[PDB]
Order: structure tokens, then sequence, then C-alpha cells
């Protein structure tokens, strides 16, 4: 499915599994380190040892996710960056 | 007084690219992005400049400044940033090297994806600059510029810089924007004949 993405406290990646999107506080991104699943909204907090602690970080809301987790670079063009593109949107309007 | 508010200059790692934008007090708010619009009335387009100097790993960042930046001027000349990019923006500011906590330019501030930060106070510039500048009255001995880096705001678009990053200055970095604000560059002009 979902190949997602974030710069936030570090960054980190991992697999966004529509299927199980089924709830706002739903664990369906899990990890591509640690394999664990995360909330769409934890999962923009957990960066892996990757640390950025000397920058100062303003406006970082925790709720504004939708903002942050973003589409993996693994750009294969034609239709499927679009079409993987359209359902990540979907994801994001969803629980709002 | 100011016919504009700021004036924008773009740069790709160390060259300047394009002709430095102009923003007029009629424009309170200005865009910078990576588009269409070559022209630009409040719109500084970055995605048909030409850059021979430009490089493959250059162009790479280009493509995520997306939306990029808005710049708005509150009253008489207080600065503001809205990150309408999907990046977040690093910004360098005395304002925000205060409020933050640290020492007068000695912190980068990233500043995140539709965050809408305030990076730039008037007052608190025209009070600092006054005072740094009876501080160097102060030199007695016997037998300038150091002043406008307060009125100026430097903003990188989609790598940050720092101790915390593979770049050391904001000059390393593919794309970023050094703005003047006109009004705070009076008040220097002002300091200096006043003093
Ligand atoms: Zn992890």
């Amino acid at each position: 499915h979902m190949r997602v993405y974030h710069e936030c406290f570090g960054k980190c990646k991992g697999l966004l599994v529509p299927e199980l999107y089924s709830s706002p506080s739903a664990a369906c991104i899990q990890c591509l380190d640690c394999r664990l699943m995360y909330p769409p909204h934890k999962f923009v907090v957990h960066s892996h040892k990757a640390l950025e602690n000397r920058t100062c970080h303003w406006g970082f809301d925790s709720a504004n996710w939708r903002a942050y987790i973003l589409l993996s670079q693994d750009y294969t063009g034609k239709e499927e960056q679009a079409r993987l593109g359209r359902c990540l949107d979907d994801v994001k309007e969803k629980f709002d | 007084a100011p016919e504009y508010w700021c004036s924008i200059a773009y740069f790709e790692m160390d060259v300047q690219v394009g002709e430095t934008f102009k923003v007029p007090s009629s424009c309170p708010i200005v865009t910078v992005d990576g588009y269409v619009d070559p022209s630009g009335g409040d719109r500084f387009c970055l995605g048909q400049l030409s850059n021979v100097h430009r490089t493959e790993a250059i162009e790479r960042a280009r493509l995520h400044i997306g939306k990029g930046v808005q710049l708005e001027c509150k009253g008489e000349g207080d600065v503001w940033v809205r990150c309408l990019s999907d990046h977040a923006v690093f910004v360098q500011s005395y304002y925000l090297d205060r409020e933050a906590g640290r020492a007068p330019g000695d912190a980068v501030h990233k500043i995140y994806p539709s965050a809408y930060i305030k990076v730039f106070d008037l007052r608190q510039c025209h009070r600092q600059m006054q005072q740094q500048a009876a501080t160097a009255q102060a030199a007695a001995a016997a037998q300038v510029d150091d002043l406008r880096r307060l009125c100026i705001l430097r903003m990188s678009f989609v790598k940050g810089w720092g101790p915390d990053y593979p770049r050391q200055s904001i000059k390393e970095t593919p794309c970023w924007i050094e703005i003047h604000l006109h009004r705070a560059l009076q008040l220097l002009d002002e300091v200096l004949h006043t003093m």
C-alpha cells in the first residue's frame, strides 16, 4: 500500500496501511525501522535516533500531522505516483 | 514612507538568481514559490529562473519548495512567515533568536509546514539597534553593517543548516532568500543620523 515519510524531529519512514485506518486513534502506520504500528499523530513524533536538538522548532502541532506525512520519493511516475497520491489524500480526509 | 516595505534576493548556494524582487507597501503579503507566473506583483516566482551554475542536486530541492512561503508585514513593519510548503522552512532572525531563549545569532529556526510564525518585531529592532549603537559609541581609548543584520531576514527553503545538519551556513543551501525590511532599514539610517 502506502510508502510514507515525515521530516519532523529527525525523519522517519513507514507503511500506511489504508485498511487499518478505521478510527482517528487506529495505529495504521508502521515504522519501517522498529516495525511497530503508529497512529498518524504519534507517527509524527517518532524519528529513530535521528535527533535534531539544536534547532528551534516553531509551529509543530501534532494535530497538524496531515501536513507532515508525505508520499515516499520513490517516484515511479506514471499513474502510480498519482494513484497512490490520491489514496493518501483520502486517508488524510476522513476523520477530518 | 517606504515605497517598498522590503526587497527580496534569491540565491542557489552562493549565486544570486534573478533580480532583487522589491515588494510595494500596497502589498502586505507576498508569496515566494516555485511555479508559473514569470512576472510578479505579490508573487515572486522561482520556477522560471535561469542559473547556469545550477546543478542537478539543486534542481531537486527546487521541486520541493512547492507553494513556498508567504511573507506578511503587519503594522508599521513587523514580519510574519507562513509555510505553505510540504517541507519546513529554515529561518534566521534575531527576533526568534531571542524569543527562543538563545544568544544573538546562534540558532536556526525550523518553521514547520503550515505554521504561521512572527519572525520580526520592528520595535524590538529599533530598541536593540539603539542599544548596540550606543554600545559602540562606548569604545574610548587614548594614550555599522553589524546594525543591518538586525534589519535582515535569511531563510532557507528545504534544507536546514547548522550544528544539526551537513550544511554550515545558509550559503551552502540549494535555495534561500535574503530579506531587507526597509522600514527597519530607515530606523537604522535614523539611529545613526540621530545618534
Ligand atoms: Zn520506529
